[PDB]
């Protein structure tokens, strides 16, 4: 049915000398090896280690110590990457990957953030704006707007679905704006009048929510 | 004693920049340090926030790609491989990486990547289009919705009886039709008079919710 890898939560924030466990739920596996790549701004992405699920064996690539990075097994046939003794230089996006023939398939990645400053995680506070009559009158279409505010860290994932479909809709997303301990992001969905009667669901994920998305229903009623 | 191939995998991608939708992307990857003719080389798309995606790859006997509009090719006397993507759209933006498969030959093989090169796809120019402007409210939050303008440069301002309100901020994004739309957010009491004022190509557009006659 096609190989696919899932990674949650979308970010992990830590102070120095702590550790971090990254999750990879691999579905329809076609291979025995789970690969862990790291991406950092301005550097070439590179593989850190490869893990054999069967032999339950974690093999680091040169430059990486098994004391520093190590993969093991988790609940529900999940591969997990532990990064010990975190330093700021460890921040970046960590992707699990799997070979599927001559093609390598990658998870979406979890962002590891290591900082030397005190921090507190803060969940998005959503604010919804609904289509206005004037917009429908002038454009025969209506825009749903969700503003997420005052979250930390500056990592968030949002998507719109309509009931009966499972492909995210083509929404517009603004940049993540802010600084210090408070970031925000607005997204919005412009749809034709026919779709204005259908039911929509809005989702977001954030590290302060753990793994489970928050979901809102938008309906006629 | 151990026996290993004497090689380093050096890959340098070029050709990135800002492209107009509909144009053809042509990238080059200059390789060095390993035996070129017998190698296996691929192109991967790393778009921030998405899964890295295989696009196409090749060796001396075969090539494949994810879509018809995507192809790759080789220049042997120069140790280069190329990427071509016709009919670029907004989804093709991201960081394009050349990759080499390295290892024993099995599922323990790794990809070695270069630094990549950044591609930004933007809408193709078309006739100037003035936006429409809509005010929307939820409690003490006011959104100013600005729909379908081209080109992207504009100036927005939310004001309550003439003075700038606090905590204004502007988000702008392309749409599928090749135009832009934008949302300007601010904070103001649900009963205050509010005006959203947009300047675009020297024309002024606005909506206001009055508090008095
Ligand atoms: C969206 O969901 C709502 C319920 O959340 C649907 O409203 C129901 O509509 C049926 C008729 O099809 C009524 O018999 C129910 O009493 C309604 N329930 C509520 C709570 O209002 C609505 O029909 C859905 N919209 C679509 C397009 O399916
Ligand atoms: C080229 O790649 C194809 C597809 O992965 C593979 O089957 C073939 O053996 C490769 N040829 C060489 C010479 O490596």
């Amino acid at each position: 049915t096609g190989v696919a890898l899932e990674q949650r939560p979308i970010s992990i924030t830590r102070n120095a000398k702590q550790s971090a466990s990254l999750n990879c739920k691999i579905l329809n596996p076609v291979s025995d090896y789970v690969h862990w790549y790291r991406s950092q701004e301005g550097r070439a992405p590179e593989r850190l280690l490869v893990y054999s699920r069967s032999k339950s064996e974690s093999v680091p690539d040169p430059g990486f110590s098994a004391d520093k990075v190590r993969a093991y097994k988790g609940k529900d046939d999940t591969c997990r990457l532990i990064v010990s003794d975190l330093q700021v230089s460890d921040s970046g996006v960590y992707h699990c990957a799997s070979w599927d023939g001559r093609v390598k398939v990658f998870g979406e990645g979890t962002r590891l953030i290591v900082t030397e400053s005190a921090f507190k995680k803060k969940p998005p506070k959503p604010i919804f704006f609904l289509p206005t009559s004037e917009e429908i009158k002038q454009k025969q279409s209506g825009t749903y707007i969700c503003l997420l505010e005052d979250f930390f860290p500056n990592v968030v994932k949002t998507y719109w679905k309509e009931d009966g479909n499972s492909q995210p809709l083509d929404a517009q997303f603004g940049p993540i704006t802010g600084g210090g301990n408070s970031y925000s992001q607005v997204s919005w969905l412009t749809v034709k009048e026919d779709v204005l009667r259908k039911n929509l669901t809005y989702f977001y994920q954030h590290e302060d929510l753990g793994m489970e998305p928050k979901a809102f229903s938008i309906s006629s009623v | 004693l151990t026996v290993l191939p004497l090689e380093k995998t050096l890959l340098t991608e070029s050709g990135g920049g800002t492209y107009q939708a509909g144009k053809t992307l042509s990238l080059k990857c200059q390789t060095s340090g390993f035996q070129f003719k017998t190698s296996q080389l691929d192109w991967y798309l790393w778009t921030p926030g998405h899964a890295p995606l295989w696009l196409t790859g090749l060796n001396s006997s075969s090539t494949d790609a994810t879509e018809g509009r995507i192809t790759s090719s080789r220049e042997d006397n120069k140790n280069q491989i190329f990427l071509q993507i016709e009919d670029l759209g907004l989804r093709d933006s991201g960081q394009y990486h050349c990759a080499r498969r390295v290892g024993n030959g099995d599922d323990t093989d790794k990809l070695v990547f270069g630094l990549g090169t950044r591609v930004i796809v933007e809408p193709r120019p078309a006739a100037p289009l003035s936006p429409s402007v809509f005010l929307v409210r939820d409690q003490d939050a006011v959104a100013c919705l600005i729909r379908n303008f081209y080109p992207k440069e504009l100036h927005v301002s939310l004001t309550s009886s003439g003075t700038l309100i606090s905590a204004q901020s502007l988000s702008l994004a392309p749409t599928a039709s090749g135009t832009y739309s934008a949302i300007h957010i601010g904070r103001v009491g649900e009963n205050d008079a509010i005006t959203c004022s947009v300047k675009h190509l020297g024309k002024e557009i606005h909506m206001s919710h009055q508090a008095g006659s």
